[PDB]
């Protein structure tokens, strides 16, 4: 395997924390380029701002992470997950992983209170 | 008969070569352990990339094909996985192998 | 089967059993083996005044 | 591996059994594997001849062990 | 229960027709295998495919997989 | 014949369908799980079948009772539970039987019974 | 059906898994062993 | 202690809902063995819906709690808290009961008795 | 091939639910329950194979 | 994990009588309790209801007109 | 006051003239044995335990060698190892094949040590054969197959020293030696279950869990027994569902690795009678029910009977959660009525002893501590029924050391050799006064134990004070090292809930309640609940106390939950759940937490975890898992429950009553089994259980 | 209504406490006859003190003082 | 091929010499009750059914009210 695929990066560990907001940031730039592309590819129902607003959200779930080793594993993993997005090797069931409640309401009788859960044991 | 008492000799000679290459390369080999004609280093992960190159380019060794690397977890110890590497010199029909660390983030180098 | 084994009176299991005889993992740290340069071997000994011996060797130790 | 690591010593005859058996699955494979790349080229004919001899051999497995194609006949004694 | 393997680890390879397989078994001691692992032969003849078929045509990548025998059982498993 | 399936509507099986088996009618452990239990639990499958090419095998426990009973003049009466037309090592393991109390003591892996006498 | 594509779901078993590692031995099964050191690369015993 | 939850690919509902014992197997009262009560095992208390129910069909313990099968060992107490808390789960932690020491001759079974015997050993 | 559950001379079930057989199948597909009868011998009460999770070893 | 969305409870009775403990958790292999029969599950409407309907483990008897359409709903 | 001496190269140091055998378990070198047993006397029966030792010409059994300075002890000889192999291949010759039929598959302590120390194969193969055993039917608790035994005379060493049943022996000579009773004669004990854990092969074994499971396939879960007073260890083995047995796991301060009957058989009325659905009463006939059905027609019946305040009477039972009795104390102090009652008679008022200063209702000395007793007495109790466990301690201690008893109540059948005093509290006090006054002031380290069957009469409080008065006035009963007042406690829930607060006030016993709680609470009679009132059943299996109600809830048994439980001694201890509620069950405060949301009452707990903050908010002892604590206010709680009954209450002569009926059915479990049903029939007074 | 109380058993800051106990137990019992108390000991807790009144609203003071009349003030305040 | 018999379709197969006519009465097996052959119902309305051989594994209470 002397040749790398095509949206490939060699991982890279970055000592500064500045490094991988700069990486971090390019990689933002990354998915929200190509969410016209996922939309194209894997024919989805919905509009391309709501993969947008995926990737955003994503992203702000780790945001308040302090450890600069876990934020380099969370950004290896990220853009791995990228190139399997953008090269169409996942597929449309596995892409729709990502968006398990915008597909269809799951039903009636949502346990919110102590005693919705209680009617039901937690189901 | 014990079919251990065949390996003896050979066993030996084993422990020999291993005292050897702990004296040659002090600053990067830990340790190692001869099991029955298994012979195995047990090196440092910044450690990897000096003791990999050594086992390919010195005449005495010439471990030239990879055969098999993996990673076995100990959850208890502090640094979880240890990395195994298995290497066969064609030349003098000898395998080795390597052993380091790396917990779950941390990493070890590749030798690809 | 064969004679040494079948047999009805001779041999003990404790004579015969080899799962129980393995051998172990020879590990040898890197300070061993400076015991064995310095100390020496069993098979040469360089070690002169036991008593004092081992307090030479539980330097290195 | 098992065997190595148990420290024991399978029999003379278990030996040259496992001999024997190893080859005529060495022979199988490469039956196998010979004439299956020569149908990914194109040739037809090596298939069938082939796996006829692969018959003529499962019918030995069967013999030996219970099941064709899977044989837990080879243990770690 | 089964029998007890004595603590300790092995690598041992032999020649299957594919070519080198060998199996890394770690022995806790007890009774279950701590960690097996196979090494497929022809996991890293596939792996080495594309060193091999850069400039060929299409019909030679074909060709060169019979070669290298992939049985799929071994590469993935 | 008519068992409640439930709801209070009744569901008709035949009388020779209720055994545990054409042997015995009632059940021989105290979670055998009688027919009509079974029928009244999932009778949704049991929709448009033949009741007559369902197994019902010859339960064991009544041909077992109608073996005659041993009798043997010493102490210890031993059991094989093998055939000697077979070439081979069939049957259950040997065990040794005392036969002294009153009665006739049976074989726990074959149901034997042995009588001292 | 509905979705008319395969999902994944979390996980439920129509029979659970039964492991039989619980009920091994309480004996310690095999031994210390013996060693294959040779006699020139252990530590000599002084005097 | 760096927190390995987000980084292991475990879900939130694993780390959040369910509470682990780490424990030393006690010593079976009907063998006289030891061994297994060395290792320090973590196992997980189960959910009160989600462990077993029989089968409709044939009586199959079904399940829906998948952690149930899973047990660990470890060497050391402290190493089970260390990696229990690593991977942010909450945990019990059992003590384990020893025998107590008391001593034992064969010789006290038929010491004289100046009184009343109020006993008659049999051997 | 399938499975078979045989039977002694003069007619008994002949397995006395010593569950080796579940202990040793490598792909879990038997299950048994096992109870006391009514003579006092150890017979089971359910005995059962998926023959889809069946390997034929 | 999955979860019984239909349902309002654990325990539900029947107006007939009958008395429905459901199973587990939500999902393929657990059980409702319900028996229900879907005329016509072979047409438009029926094979999403049945596809609903099974999708909790509510038992489904689906008396049918051809032998192969049906296979679908299986 | 210490040896030391070397095992396998090893150096250990162990107390001076113990058995071999302790100083090869201190260093941890493993030896093989089969009739030795920590909790035993030494036998030499065996043979199994021979052992290498320097300055001996043969090999020495281990178990029965005192420990002498300088020893060489090696246990890797080739001589051991042949002495090894050649007992065991003599166990093995008269030992029937009966591995696949014996209950003892995975458990087999022969069977293990003969791979590991054993000879591959065997020689035996005489035309003539193996002996046969008659087989001995014992009891209905023991399945006795008597072929594969070995002769061990551990059972029999048992029933001889702690148990106290010396029907057990060995009579015979040569192959022709039975271990049974001589004449077919029945064998009851207390504790008679616990034989068959301690044979090491299974020749005594279960008789309910014969043949159904096997040791594989179990899943072992480490909790607490209820429906003891001491509260003991078991380990519960499940399938998945069901429940197989409890076995007792040691713990040598509480039960020490021996275990009631009644916990252990017990198992077969978990699963028999069980409730799994809430049931609504329409009148003559219950019908089952939805739960919103059930918990908006409690609702319902609150908004219709309105019971503005000590009029709610919440009375709880024999065996609950310390976290239910949390629940269902805040749902009734939120609601504005306190009639908040134990369920024995004279529960409806303060049981004549502090709820103030926990040193009023524990048993005060450790359990460990009534080893060092030396003249100790009991008051309106049997402790062979209740709390069995504390039997075998005190015939323990009273066997190897000078003890001295007397009773006061009943004419109670001990193990051990009780006085006889009287049958009044008149024959109290003039025993107080005459002899044991000077016994109890001789004594260093006596003790006192008060049944709680006294504090449920009416007069309970003139044995109160006049034990108060004797124990201020004695200061070798009470001093600072140790304390010796003590009490027992029938139930698991008592301590619990006399650590919570759960008792009544004055002003609540005067009242009669418009709705009564039942949570457990089973041994309530027809009269004590009115008539008019609206009650509700939460409770795991029906029962007596079901089949009062108006409606019931189906509850979590003990082994479905976790829970923690409070016993005699005053140790918390967390039950881990093995299984889950069947059918519709559920936890038992979750369901007084869900009750209070359709009333008034929103509690401010909803998780499992606020509720352990809430039961740390009512005492950190209870968060304080398996510690036991001192008492510093051992002198001003006994000043306290001296002055309350002083002149309050006359003693009347009417003579102390036997606490329990029967020993086996006494609960709600406990009633439901069959187990205990043909248990009880078989273990009354026939000819089989006469010693004659 | 009930009044409770815990004390760590250990001399770690609840020595006065303790001894407001051993002297006042008996004075408090007479002056809220209705009142029901309990006292509580477990060797880590700090010494605090739980009133609860009518209708299951409770009030809750920690008590590191060193004087048995600022505990008085401190208990005489709470039960206000 | 699953309409002949047991003992016959060993033999089609070759896996004896001697057919099941001419096998001695030692080689036949004793019984105590009568064979049945049913080949083989799938499709057919006579196809097997699987059910619960054993009774659901915790019983329930059946109410029996009290007049207090
Ligand atoms: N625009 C629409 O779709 C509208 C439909 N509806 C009604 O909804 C229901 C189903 O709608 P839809 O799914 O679209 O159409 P369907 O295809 O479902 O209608 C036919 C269904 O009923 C079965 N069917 C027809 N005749 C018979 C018969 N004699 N015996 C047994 N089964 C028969 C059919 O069997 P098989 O599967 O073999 O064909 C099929 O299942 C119908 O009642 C329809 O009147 C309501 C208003 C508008
Ligand atoms: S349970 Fe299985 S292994 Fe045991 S006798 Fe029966 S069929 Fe054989
Ligand atoms: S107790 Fe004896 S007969 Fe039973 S399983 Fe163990 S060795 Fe076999
Ligand atoms: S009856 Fe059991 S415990 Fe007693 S001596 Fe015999 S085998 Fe041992
Ligand atoms: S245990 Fe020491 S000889 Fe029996
Ligand atoms: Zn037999």
């Amino acid at each position: 395997a002397i040749i790398a695929t095509a949206f490939a990066e060699t991982v890279k560990f970055s000592g500064s924390k500045q490094e991988l907001q700069k990486r971090t940031l390019a990689l933002y730039r990354q998915f929200l380029r190509g969410a016209p592309t996922f939309a194209d590819l894997y024919e989805v129902q919905f509009s391309i701002p709501t993969i947008r607003t995926k990737i955003r959200q994503e992203f702000e779930r780790h945001r308040f992470v302090d450890d600069l080793s876990i934020q380099n594993v969370l950004y290896a993993k990220g853009h791995m997950e990228y190139q399997e997005c953008i090269n169409f090797w996942k597929q449309q069931a596995q892409f729709l992983k990502y968006f398990p409640e915008e597909d269809d309401i799951q039903g009636r009788h949502q346990p919110s209170n102590f005693v919705d859960k209680f009617l039901k044991n937690r189901a | 008969v014990n079919p251990a008492d065949r390996y003896l000799q050979h066993v030996s000679d084993l422990h020999q070569y291993a005292k050897y290459i702990m004296a040659a390369l002090p600053k990067y080999i830990q340790g190692f352990s001869v099991w029955k004609d298994e012979l195995t280093l047990h090196v440092a992960p910044s450690a990897v990339i000096p003791v990999t190159t050594f086992l390919r380019d010195n005449t005495s060794t010439q471990y030239k094909s990879i055969i098999d690397i993996t990673a076995v977890d100990y959850p208890s110890r502090e640094n979880r996985f240890e990395v195994v590497y298995n290497f066969l010199s064609v030349r003098h029909n000898s395998r080795i192998r390597l052993k380091t660390y790396a917990t779950e983030v941390t990493p070890v180098p590749s030798i690809t | 089967s064969s004679y040494p084994t079948n047999d009805i009176a001779e041999n003990p299991y404790w004579k015969r059993d080899h799962r129980r005889a393995y051998p172990q993992t020879a590990f040898f740290d890197q300070k061993t083996v400076t015991g064995l340069l310095e100390l020496g071997s069993e098979a040469t000994p360089r070690i002169a005044d036991g008593e004092a011996g081992t307090k030479a060797l539980a330097n290195i130790a | 591996a098992v065997e190595k690591l148990l420290n024991v010593e399978v029999p003379l005859r278990g030996k040259y059994i496992r001999t024997m058996f190893g080859e005529i699955t060495r022979v199988l494979n490469h039956l196998m594997s010979v004439c299956s790349h020569a149908m990914d080229v194109g040739a037809l004919t090596p298939f069938l001849w082939g796996f006829e001899e692969r018959e003529k051999l499962m019918e030995f497995y069967e013999r030996v062990s219970g099941a064709r194609l899977h044989a837990a006949y080879v243990r770690p004694g | 229960k089964g029998y007890s393997v004595p603590p300790g680890e092995t690598y041992t390879a032999i020649e299957a027709p594919k070519g080198e397989m060998g199996v890394y078994v770690v022995s806790d001691g007890s009774e279950r295998p701590y960690k097996c692992k196979i090494r497929a032969p022809g996991f890293a003849h596939l792996g080495a495919f594309d060193h091999i078929a850069r400039g060929h045509f299409l019909p030679d990548a074909v060709a060169i997989i019979g070669t290298m025998d992939l049985v799929f059982g071994e590469v993935d498993r | 014949k008519s068992i409640i399936s439930y709801n209070g509507n009744t569901i008709e099986i035949p009388e020779e369908y209720t055994k545990q088996a054409p042997n015995r009618d009632s059940t021989w452990a105290p979670a055998q799980a009688s027919k009509t239990e079974i029928y009244k639990n999932n009778m949704v499958r049991f929709e448009q079948k033949d009741l007559s090419k369902q197994p019902m095998p010859y339960a064991g426990i009544e041909l077992i009772a109608q073996q005659p009973v041993r009798f043997v003049h010493g102490n210890t009466a031993v059991c094989d539970g093998a055939n000697h037309n077979g070439p081979g090592a069939q049957g259950h393991p040997k065990i040794f039987i005392n036969v002294d109390a009153p009665g006739s003591h049976a074989c726990q892996y074959c149901g034997t019974r042995y009588e001292k006498e | 059906e509905e979705k008319r594509r395969v999902v994944y779901e979390p996980l439920e078993l129509t029979q659970a898994f039964r492991n039989f590692s619980a009920g091994s031995t309480a004996w310690e099964p095999v031994g210390p062993g013996r060693d294959d050191r040779p006699d020139s690369f252990k530590l000599p015993t002084p005097k | 202690v760096p927190a390995h939850e987000i980084v292991s690919g475990a879900p939130a509902e694993l780390s959040r809902n369910r509470v682990v014992r780490i424990y030393q197997q006690a010593k079976p009262a009907t063998q006289s063995g030891e061994y297994g009560t060395f290792a320090w095992r973590l196992d997980w208390d189960i959910v009160d819906v989600a462990n077993r129910w029989e089968n409709d069909l044939i009586g199959w313990q079904s399940s829906g709690d998948y952690m149930q099968a899973t047990q660990m060992k470890f060497t050391s107490k402290e190493s089970a808290i260390k990696f229990a808390n690593k991977q942010g789960w909450d945990f019990y932690i059992q003590e384990p009961h020893h025998r107590k020491f008391r001593v034992k001759q064969y010789a006290n079974n038929f010491v004289h008795s100046y009184g009343k015997l109020k006993h008659i050993r049999t051997k | 091939g399938e499975h078979a559950l045989r039977r002694y001379p003069s007619g008994e079930e002949r397995c006395i639910a010593c569950k080796l057989c579940e202990a040793i199948c490598p792909a879990l597909a038997i299950t048994i329950d096992a109870e006391e009868r009514i003579d006092g011998s150890r017979r089971t009460t359910k005995y059962d194979i998926d023959m889809t999770k069946c390997i034929y070893c | 994990m999955n979860s019984f969305e239909n349902l309002a409870q654990d325990v539900n009775i029947t107006r007939s009588g009958k008395t429905l403990i459901a199973k587990g958790t939500g999902g393929r292999s657990s059980r409702t309790g319900y028996t229900a029969t879907v005329f016509g599950a072979n047409g438009f409407l029926g094979s999403y209801l049945t596809a609903k309907l099974a999708k909790h483990g509510t038992t489904v008897v689906v008396p049918y007109r051809e032998e192969m359409a049906k296979r679908h709903l299986k | 006051a210490e040896i030391e001496l070397t095992i396998d190269g090893h150096k250990v140091s162990i107390e001076a003239g113990s058995a071999l055998i302790q100083a090869c378990e201190k260093a941890g070198v493993t030896v093989p044995r089969y009739c030795y047993h920590d909790k035993l006397a030494i036998a030499g029966n065996c043979r199994m335990c021979l052992v290498d030792v320097e300055r001996a010409p043969k090999p020495v059994a281990s178990c029965a060698y005192p420990v002498a300075p300088g020893m060489v002890v090696r246990t890797d000889t080739e001589r051991v190892k042949q002495a090894r192999e050649n007992v065991m291949e003599m166990m093995l010759q008269n030992h029937p094949l009966d591995c696949p039929v014996c209950d003892q598959g995975g458990e087999c302590d022969l069977q293990d040590q003969s791979m590991r120390y054993g000879r591959d194969r065997g020689r035996f193969t005489e035309i003539t054969g193996k002996r046969s055993t008659e087989d001995k039917n014992i009891g209905p608790l023991v399945k006795t197959s008597m072929n594969r035994c070995i002769h061990c005379t551990r059972c029999v060493r048992f029933a001889n020293d702690i148990a106290g049943a010396p029907e057990l022996g060995s009579s015979g000579r040569g192959n022709d030696m039975q271990i049974g009773t001589y004449l077919e004669k029945n064998l009851n004990t207390e504790l008679s279950g616990n034989v068959i854990d301690l044979c090491p092969v299974g020749a005594l074994t279960n008789k309910p869990y014969a043949f159904r499971a096997r040791p594989w396939e179990l899943k072992k879960t480490e909790s607490i027994d209820v429906m003891d007073a001491v509260g003991s260890n078991i380990r519960i083995d499940s399938k998945g569902v069901e429940v197989m047995r409890v076995i007792p796991r040691v713990h040598e301060d509480v039960n020490e690795e021996w275990i009631n009957d009644k916990s252990r058989f017990a198992c077969d009325g978990l699963k028999t009678q069980r409730l799994t659905t809430p049931l609504i009463r329409v009148g003559d006939k219950f019908v089952n029910a939805t739960w919103d059905d059930a918990l908006s027609t409690i609702a319902k019946a609150y908004q219709q009977k309105a019971p503005k305040g000590d009029e709610f009477k919440a009375v709880a039972g024999a065996l609950v959660e310390v976290e239910s009795m949390v629940a269902l104390k805040d749902m009734t102090n939120a609601l504005g009525s306190e009639n908040t009652t134990t369920d024995t008679p004279n529960g409806n008022s303060a049981p004549a002893h502090g709820i103030t200063f926990r040193s009023n209702y524990l048993f005060n000395s450790s359990i460990a501590g009534i080893e060092d007793a030396d003249a100790i007495l009991l008051v309106g109790t049997n402790p062979r029924r209740e709390a069995a466990v504390m039997n075998a301690r005190i015939r323990k201690a009273w066997l190897r050391q000078e003890l001295e008893i007397a009773s006061v109540g009943p004419t109670l059948d001990a193990t051990f050799d009780v006085a006889e005093l009287g049958n009044t509290h008149a024959d109290l006090e003039k025993a107080l006064s005459g002899e044991f006054g000077e016994v109890l002031k001789n004594a260093k380290n006596p003790l006192i134990i008060v049944g709680s069957g006294i504090t449920d009469r009416e007069d309970a409080g003139a044995f109160f004070n006049t034990i108060g008065k004797f124990v201020e006035s004695t200061p070798s009963v009470l001093n600072e090292n140790w304390n010796g007042y003590n009490v027992l406690q029938r139930s698991a829930s008592r301590a619990g809930a006399y650590d919570i607060g759960f008792t009544p006030s004055d002003e609540a016993s005067k009242t009669t309640p418009k709705m009564v709680w039942l949570l457990g609470a089973d041994e309530v009679a027809a009269s004590d609940i009115p008539a008019d009132a609206f009650v509700v059943y939460q409770g795991h299996n029906g029962d007596v106390g079901a089949q009062f109600a108006d409606v019931v809830l189906p509850g979590a048994a003990y082994t479905e939950k976790a829970g923690t439980y409070v016993n005699t001694e005053g140790r918390s201890q967390i039950s881990r759940a093995a299984t889950g509620p069947p059918g519709g069950a559920r936890e038992d405060w979750k369901i007084l937490r869900a009750v209070s949301e359709y009333l008034g009452v929103a509690l401010p707990y909803e998780d499992a975890y606020e509720v352990r903050d809430r039961l740390a908010e009512i005492s950190p002892s209870l968060v304080r898992y398996d510690l036991v604590e001192p008492t510093v206010f051992g002198d001003v709680a006994v000043q306290h429950s001296l002055v309350g009954p002083n002149g309050s209450v006359t003693p009347s002569s009417a003579p102390l009553t036997e606490t329990i009926e029967n020993f086996y059915m006494t609960d709600s479990i406990s009633r439901s089994s069959p187990t205990m049903a043909k248990s009880s029939i078989a273990f009354n007074k026939d000819n089989k259980k006469n010693q004659a | 209504r009930e009044i409770r109380f815990h004390l760590c058993q250990n001399g770690s800051s609840s020595a006065p406490l303790r001894q407001f106990v051993k002297n006042q137990i008996g004075a408090f019992q007479k002056a809220n006859p209705s009142t029901k108390v309990l006292v509580r000991e477990a060797n880590g807790v700090k010494p605090i003190v739980f009133a609860r009144f009518d209708h299951g609203h409770e009030s809750k003071i920690g008590l590191d003082v060193s004087s048995e009349k600022e505990v008085a003030e401190r208990v005489k305040s709470l039960i206000e | 091929m699953s309409q002949v018999e047991p003992g016959w379709h060993f033999w089609l197969g070759y896996g004896v010499d001697t057919a099941p006519c001419n096998t001695p009465k030692e080689k036949l097996p004793i019984r105590a009750y009568p064979y049945k052959f049913q080949p083989n119902y799938t499709g057919t309305p006579g196809a097997f059914v699987t059910y619960n051989t054993l009774k659901p594994k915790i019983s329930a209470w059946e109410p029996v009210t009290k007049q207090r």
